[PDB]
This record gives structure tokens, C-alpha cells and sequence, in this order.
């Protein structure tokens, strides 16, 4: 009648992806975990971009949609940035927002690269995932001689529900049960499928046997970061933003509760 | 046109991935090798940088509307 | 359910037997059981049906 | 005590006619009390039967010990002494077919009750005289155990 | 042209009570709780978490629509109990699974770090 008492085991951590076991949970929570990981950890992306200038060939809603898509450093700085709906500011401040511009002119008679690394940033904790020192930096757009791009963008806290943008993860990996022993799957020809990296079995095995009484657990993870917030951290703030939803979850309910108490 | 940003699918970057798969294949690697190098493993990526024309470097042929 | 069946078959599923004292006990309750069989309006009732 | 039938069952075939489904069988048994064929169909993938198990079969219209009717609803928090407990395999289900062999004149000797569990259908048929509380459209359970 | 814009799937358009109690009436101690601007993240984990309460009947959760953005959970509890009650173990237990899970993966981090 209470909750259970979970456990982790990461076997993998380096700066790109995270790769980990949580065992002793529910398949809800664990894709609630997997859900979270993918649209509700909140980071840092450009989401507002005023364009003084723009003689190349790709039209400003383009190059808008190109910006935005530019992941930004956000990983001890989003905690303490507040989402621009929330801030009682003006337009923007630093409480809020970071701001970015991009002024580039193609002198030269080769072709000028606009890159994530003209994106000067006034913070310097925000700054493109390619400009934090290997990777090369995103291409933003090509120039001609003669050509000029000369912007001024704004970067937000907002999380993959709202866009992709600002969703952290480049992939989250979750399985569970890698031989199917649960039998969540059917497979017509169990020989023809190939095993899971965390699969136990010898080779002449296709899948475990039948197990009435099991439960799914035991569910392997590996996110993959984009490189806005670090492989681990993606896993902290996805578990602290649950908890905060189901905590003011429970404020609404416990006021419903007592509106009618 | 320009090589997008993200992947589609997934959402790995590959906009910084266009230029060095170019040096691989006139590093004479082949485009499995080259999309392994660059760290590709999924086949969702794999077909955004094989699948990609850049048609960018064409338009840029042309003369601007400013000087 | 009158049209194919043959003159033995249409008269041995459609002609209520009502002198057959065992079936009659056997598909009707004691008294409509004593009723047919004693009862001489209702027999010829059934038959003209 | 609302027991409506009881008796062994010697499994003597699975699936005679060929597997049709996959996590259901059927099983044509006869027992040696009442000498009365069944063919019944069961989640072998949850309760496997092999070729020559024997079981106690104990058709029965409450699964309370005592004489009381139940309500068709499924409430797991009710912890009065039912007789599903001391079996194995229990199934839920109606009669929807009771046949026979009577005639026009004479009663019926040998019976063949038809259930329905959920799809899961279970035909008992033998005498008529150990098959007299089996009634159409009346809810039955099964409380199947394998013995030794 | 008829676009409803993004954030219309979290934030609350104006004064909409976030959760809703109604009593159902069908079958006693029963409720319906209609939160609004939510999905299946928490949907899943509240009707898993009251599934393992022995006192609940019946836990389920339901999207009456996919272009809509609520979420509808039913609760049945015994009579000695309450849906109430037990839409509140049910997320305190599940604020203890994420707290407790957040140690440990903050745990498991340092020692994976060190060594
Ligand atoms: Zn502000
Ligand atoms: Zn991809």
C-alpha cells in the first residue's frame, strides 16, 4: 500500500551520453522518467531573433528556425533563469533571457561560413554547445561577397513540450526485459530477431522462458545528450521536474480537497 | 537547401557534421566509414547526412541584390 | 418454415400431437395435459389450425 | 456448500484436432467416478497440462464454503473463506447449452453441459441423474486441481 | 491558420482550476479527477501508484482527446476508504519515489565520477 524502494546502477557516464539501470520501479514511472527526459527538462535556446539585416539567400524564418535550433550551454545557469511568461520584466533581462547578436559581412570573395561561433552571447555561462571548449561549430548560413547578416537573438528557459529545440536529449535508449520474458512481445520466429546488448543468454537461447509472475523491471536507459545540459544532469533535472509537478499536483488537490472540507 | 541543424528523428546534431563528411570523402573514406567517424550511429542521422544536397553553395553562384 | 419441408416432415413438426399422453406430459405442465386430452373443442381447434 | 458437480478428470488428449491458439488448449479428458468425457479449454501459458496429469474438477456455484450466493463482481478485498483457495485453477463462467438424449417420450439418461468462461468454453457431458444443478444462464465457476 | 500555439499543452489558459473532484455516482466511493493542461507523464504513474493500493477497486486514467490537453482519472476505493485519499498516497508516494530515486542517481554519480 506505499511506494517502492528503487535502485540505480549507471554503467556508462561520459560527456556525450549516460547510460544506466533503475531497478526495483513500475514501467510508468520509468516511461513517465523516459517522458520527462525527453520533453519536460527545461534548457536554454534561442526563441526570439530580430533581424536588422539579412541579404543571403535564406529568408529570415529561416534563419529564425536555424537559430533556434543552435543548442546553448545550460547547465547550472537554467536552475536559476526564470521562464520570460513568469518574469515581471519588460521585454527582457538578464533574470530571464540571454541575450545573443550575429553581425557578419562577406568581404572576401570566398564564401563566408556563418557559424554558431559568430553567436556572441552577453552571459558567458550561455554559449553555443560547439563554442564551449573535437566537434566543429553548427552552420548557421554561407555568404557571398557582398552578402550581410546582422541579427540580434534572445535565448529562453523552456523545455521540449513547448519545441524540439529545447528538448536536451538526442535520444533516450529505454528498454526493458531484454529476454522476453514477460512475453510483452510475440515474436513469430524468436530465432530470427537479434539479442539486446543486455540480453543473458547463450547463443543457442532465442528468449527466456515464460514467467507468470513476472513484473516488468529492471529498465536499462541511455540518454544521449545534445550537448546543452550534461548526460547526468538531463537525469537530475528530469527527476527534480516530476517531483515538482506532482508536488504542485498535490497543492491543487489538497485545496480542491479542502475547498469542499 | 543547408544542411539542417538537428535530426529529424532523433535530434542529434549534424549541422557541424556537413563539412567534415565532405574532408572524409575527399579523404577517400567511404560514407559508412565517414558517417561512423563522425559518430553516427543511428540510421536516422546516417540518412540526414547521406541523404542531404547542398544546394546552399549553388544559390550562393548567383549574384546578391546588394553589393 | 413451410415451404421446402416434405408433407411427412411439415405434418410430424406442425401437427400438434395431442394424443400422445407421454410427450404432452413431457413438453406441458399436469393440467393443460388433462385439459387436451379431455377437452374435445380444443383438439378440434388445434386441428383446423 | 453449493457444489453442483465434482469428480477426476484423466487428461487423455491436448488439442486432438491441432493447436488452433496459442496460449489456450484444449483438453478432452474422462474421469473414473462417474465415467463423463470433457472437453475443456484452458491457459495452459499460466497453468500447463501435460498428457496423463489427473486432476480434481469441482464445478461449483459459490466459491464460499458456506451456502450464499455471490454478486458476479470482482472484489478482491473480501477475506471470507472461499474454496478457491485449496485449488489451483479457477475459472468464471455461465452454462448457455444443456443437451441430452431425450426423446419425444422418454427423459434424459445422458446430459452434455456446455460453459462459457469468458470464451473459454467447457463441455461435461455423461448421466443425467449427476448433472441435475446444472441450469441454463446460471453463473458456474470450475476450481480445477492438478493432483498427484 | 487554426494552429493553437504550444504552450496551450502545459499553461492554463485563465482561470482554470488545475484538478477537479467529481463525485461519481454510478458506484459509491468512486470520483472522477479532471486535471487540466497534463498528459500521459503523470496520468500512467498516478493510476500505476493507485493500482498497488490494496484499498482501490478501480484506477484508471483516460485523454479524452488528443488535441485537447486534459486528463480524466477514475478511483474506486473500498468503503472504509476514500478516492481522495487515495489520489494523496498515491502522489505522496510517488514525491517519495522521485526523491528517493534522485538520491541514489546522485549517489551512483559521484561514485561512478570517482571511481
Ligand atoms: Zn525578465
Ligand atoms: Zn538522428
Amino acid at each position: 500500500p506505499y511506494a517502492n524502494q528503487p535502485t540505480v546502477r549507471i554503467t556508462e557516464l561520459t560527456d556525450e551520453n549516460v547510460k544506466f539501470i533503475i531497478e526495483n520501479t513500475d514501467l510508468a514511472v520509468a516511461n513517465s522518467i523516459r517522458r520527462v527526459f525527453i520533453a519536460e527538462v527545461p534548457i536554454i535556446a534561442i526563441d526570439w531573433v530580430q533581424i536588422d539585416a539579412n541579404s543571403s539567400v535564406l529568408h529570415d524564418e529561416f534563419i529564425a528556425h536555424r537559430l533556434g535550433l543552435i543548442p546553448l550551454t545550460s547547465d547550472d545557469i537554467v536552475d536559476k533563469l526564470q521562464y520570460s511568461r513568469d518574469c515581471t520584466c519588460e521585454e527582457f533581462c538578464p533574470e530571464c533571457s540571454v541575450e545573443f547578436t550575429l553581425d557578419v559581412r562577406c568581404n572576401e570573395d570566398q564564401t563566408r561560413h556563418v557559424t554558431s561561433r559568430d553567436l556572441i552571447s552577453n552571459s558567458p555561462r550561455v554559449i553555443p554547445v560547439t563554442s564551449r571548449n573535437e566537434q566543429d561549430d553548427i552552420l548557421i548560413v554561407k555568404l557571398r561577397k557582398g552578402q550581410e547578416l546582422r541579427l540580434r537573438a534572445y535565448a529562453k528557459k523552456g523545455f521540449g513540450k513547448e519545441h524540439a529545440k529545447w528538448n536536451p536529449t538526442a535520444g533516450v535508449a529505454f528498454e526493458y526485459d531484454p529476454d522476453n520474458a514477460l512475453r510483452h512481445t510475440v515474436y513469430p520466429k524468436p530465432e530470427e530477431w537479434p539479442k539486446s546488448e543486455y540480453s543473458e543468454l547463450d547463443e543457442d537461447e532465442s528468449q527466456a522462458p515464460y514467467d507468470p509472475n513476472g513484473k516488468p523491471e529492471r529498465f536499462y536507459y541511455n540518454v544521449e545528450s545534445c550537448g546543452s545540459l550534461r548526460p547526468e544532469t538531463i537525469v537530475l533535472s528530469a527527476l527534480s521536474g516530476l517531483k515538482k509537478k506532482l508536488s504542485d499536483l498535490q497543492t491543487q488537490l489538497s485545496h480542491e480537497i479542502q475547498s469542499d472540507v | 537547401m543547408i544542411i539542417p541543424v538537428r535530426c529529424f528523428t532523433c535530434g542529434k546534431i549534424v549541422g557541424n557534421k556537413w563539412e567534415a563528411y565532405l574532408g572524409l570523402l575527399q579523404a577517400e573514406y567511404t560514407e559508412g566509414d565517414a558517417l561512423d567517424a563522425l559518430g553516427l550511429k543511428r540510421y536516422c542521422c546516417r540518412r540526414m547526412l547521406l541523404a542531404h544536397v547542398d544546394l546552399i553553395e549553388k544559390l550562393l553562384n548567383y549574384a546578391p541584390l546588394e553589393k | 418454415a413451410t415451404l421446402k419441408p416434405s408433407n411427412k416432415a411439415f405434418e410430424k413438426k406442425f401437427r400438434f400431437d395431442y394424443t400422445n399422453e407421454r410427450a404432452l406430459r413431457r413438453t406441458l405442465q399436469e393440467d393443460l395435459v388433462k385439459d387436451v386430452l379431455s377437452n374435445a373443442h380444443i383438439q378440434n381447434e388445434l386441428e383446423r389450425e | 456448500a453449493g457444489i453442483l458437480f465434482e469428480d477426476i478428470f484423466d487428461v487423455k488428449d491436448i488439442d486432438p484436432e491441432g493447436k488452433k491458439f496459442d496460449r489456450v488448449s484444449r483438453l478432452h479428458c474422462e474421469s473414473e467416478s462417474f465415467k463423463m468425457d470433457l472437453i475443456l479449454d484452458v491457459n495452459i501459458q499460466i497453468y500447463p497440462v501435460d498428457l496423463g496429469d489427473k486432476f480434481r474438477l469441482v464445478i461449483a456455484s459459490t466459491l464460499y464454503e458456506d451456502g450464499t450466493l455471490d454478486d458476479g463482481e470482482y472484489n478482491p478485498t473480501d477475506d471470507r473463506p472461499s474454496r478457491a483457495d485449496q485449488f489451483e485453477y479457477v475459472m468464471y463462467g455461465k452454462v448457455y447449452r444443456i443437451e441430452g438424449d431425450e426423446t419425444s417420450t422418454e427423459a434424459a439418461t445422458r446430459l452434455s453441459a456446455y460453459v462459457s468462461y469468458g470464451g473459454l468454453l467447457m463441455r461435461l457431458q455423461g448421466d443425467a441423474n449427476n448433472l441435475h444443478g446444472f441450469e441454463v444462464d446460471s453463473r458456474v465457476y470450475l476450481l480445477m486441481k492438478k493432483l498427484a | 491558420m487554426n494552429a493553437p500555439p504550444a504552450f496551450e499543452s502545459f499553461l492554463l489558459f485563465e482561470g482554470e482550476k488545475k484538478i477537479t473532484i467529481n463525485k461519481d455516482t454510478k458506484v459509491p466511493n468512486a470520483c472522477l479527477f479532471t486535471i487540466n493542461k497534463e498528459d500521459h507523464t503523470l496520468g500512467n504513474i498516478i493510476k500505476s501508484q493507485l493500482l498497488k493500493d490494496p484499498q482501490v477497486l478501480f484506477a484508471g486514467y483516460k485523454v479524452p482527446h488528443p488535441l485537447e490537453h486534459k486528463i480524466i482519472i477514475r478511483v474506486q476505493t473500498t468503503p472504509d476508504y476514500s478516492p481522495q485519499e487515495a489520489f494523496t498516497n498515491a502522489i505522496t508516494d510517488l514525491i517519495s519515489e522521485l526523491s528517493l530515486l534522485e538520491e541514489r542517481f546522485r549517489v551512483a554519480i559521484k561514485d561512478k565520477q570517482e571511481g
